[PDB]
């Protein structure tokens, strides 16, 4: 789901 | 502290290419997405497609595939929408929105929205209305006809604005030459009439045309 | 593609009562990735729910959301003014997101007939070549209203266009206007122009005519 990428990319970033 | 501003709104051509434009200032631009929705005139809401800036990963609609492309300048924090291939179904307003953030945890639905773009695509020509009045025949209608103007909008108001009460100014409508009209009522006492002013106040800013027009028996 | 169904599209009720409006997906939405958005004449959608139950800091908690899988509900508890407007369903547990086709909840009012009024074309417009006709219904309740042109008794087609205002802030009220128009030269081949409405408000409907 492209709507998940974003947390994926905040919890990588965190 | 987000905001999104839109472009402004444009008439194109059939067969034409449109590009808007959404600026973003506040938060994070690259690591959130930003969708683009349009609204066809007294229609719904329909999810077109969308970007991730940081990167660079679109994700388009069926529907769209094919005839869109959304863009995403970083220097500027601007997220374009292009829509190829225009036709007359393709008049919308066209809104950018970004995903919200918890109290930032990204939420993927849509809490900061632009104002919205309405892109008209036709082939008429800018021209402004004529002005008729409708002319009242206890209580007694009256009103103005606004005839043959483009683009939209137009604004109407009665004796400069101190008459809101029985007042009624409907939506256009498009008719077969691609031009709008639309109409302006109010009703009021009957005895009225003879003492009274009624004069519609006419704006269409794109031709110009300020017209106060004085409606009676 | 996920199809939302908000049914039914239009809820009239009144201040105070609560409401519930169903979304109801074609297959299970993922991870309840459903949101309500409200949106105003002239303003952007607003977003009042995400994740089926999540409110946003700032949306007021009479709004809730409920529900997972296929069967979705926005709840609101009591109805302020400002609650009457349209609400969107949007599932977004896929790339492919979509919209409902919208809910919008109005004001449930008693039953008020059109006041029904018709205007000749001004002179000036005839000057011009063209002859504009035009029909008001004011001040009715429910929204669902009937027009029709006749001339000479002739039901007319595809020469009339109408809308349809939102609903009165202060009275709850609908009104619709149509235009008919023809050219001058037709225009004056006729001498009865009549709008014949239908209403609920209307035991049998009404006709108001001018003769040319
Ligand atoms: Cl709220």
């Amino acid at each position: 789901n492209w709507f998940d990428i974003t947390n994926w990319l905040w919890y990588i970033k965190k | 502290q987000v905001q999104l501003v839109q472009s402004g709104a444009e008439v194109k051509r059939p067969g034409s290419s449109v590009t808007v434009s959404c600026k973003a200032s506040g938060g994070s631009f690259s690591t959130y997405a930003l969708s683009w929705v349009r609204q066809a005139p007294g229609r719904g809401l329909e999810w077109m497609g969308g970007v991730i800036p940081l990167l660079t990963i679109t994700n388009y609609a069926p529907r769209f595939q094919g005839r869109i492309t959304i863009t995403a300048d970083r220097s500027t924090s601007t997220a374009y929408l292009e829509l190829n291939s225009l036709r007359p179904e393709d008049t919308a307003v066209y809104y950018c929105a970004r995903e919200g953030t918890t109290p930032g945890k990204p939420i993927g639905a849509f809490a900061h929205w632009g104002q919205g773009t309405l892109v008209t695509v036709s082939s008429a020509s800018t021209k402004g209305p004529s002005v008729f009045p409708l002319a009242p025949s206890g209580t007694a209608a009256l009103g103005c006809l606004v005839k043959d103007y483009f683009p939209e909008p137009v604004t109407v108001s009665w004796n400069s604005g101190a008459l809101t009460s029985g007042v009624h100014t409907f939506p256009a409508v498009l008719q077969s030459s691609g031009l709008y009209s639309l109409s302006s009522v109010v009703t009021v006492p009957s005895s009225s009439l003879g003492t009274q002013t009624y004069i519609c106040n006419v704006n269409h800013k794109p031709s110009n045309t300020k017209v106060d027009k004085k409606v009676e028996p | 593609e996920i199809v939302l169904t908000q049914s039914p599209g239009t809820q009239s009720l009144s201040p105070g009562e609560r409401a519930t409006l169903s979304c109801r997906a074609s297959q299970s939405v993922g991870n309840n990735k459903l949101a309500w958005y409200q949106q105003r004449p002239g303003q952007a959608p607003r977003l009042l729910i995400y994740g089926a139950s999540s409110r946003p800091s700032g949306v007021a908690d009479r709004f809730s959301g409920s529900g997972s899988g296929t069967d979705f509900t926005l709840t609101i508890s009591r109805l302020e003014p400002e609650d009457f407007a349209v609400y969107y369903c949007q599932q977004y547990g896929q790339s492919l997101s979509t919209f409902g086709q919208g809910t919008k909840v109005e004001v449930k009012r008693t039953v008020a007939a059109p006041s029904v009024f018709i205007f000749p074309p001004s002179d000036e417009q005839l000057k011009s070549g063209t002859a504009s006709v035009v029909c008001l219904l004011n001040n009715f309740y429910p929204r669902e209203a009937k027009v029709q042109w006749k001339v000479d008794n002739a039901l007319q087609s595809g020469n009339s266009q109408e809308s349809v205002t939102e609903q009165d802030s202060k009275d709850s009220t609908y009104s619709l206007s149509s235009t008919l128009t023809l050219s001058k030269a037709d225009y004056e081949k006729h001498k009865v122009y009549a709008c014949e409405v239908t209403h609920q408000g209307l035991s049998s409907p009404v006709t108001k005519s001018f003769n040319r």
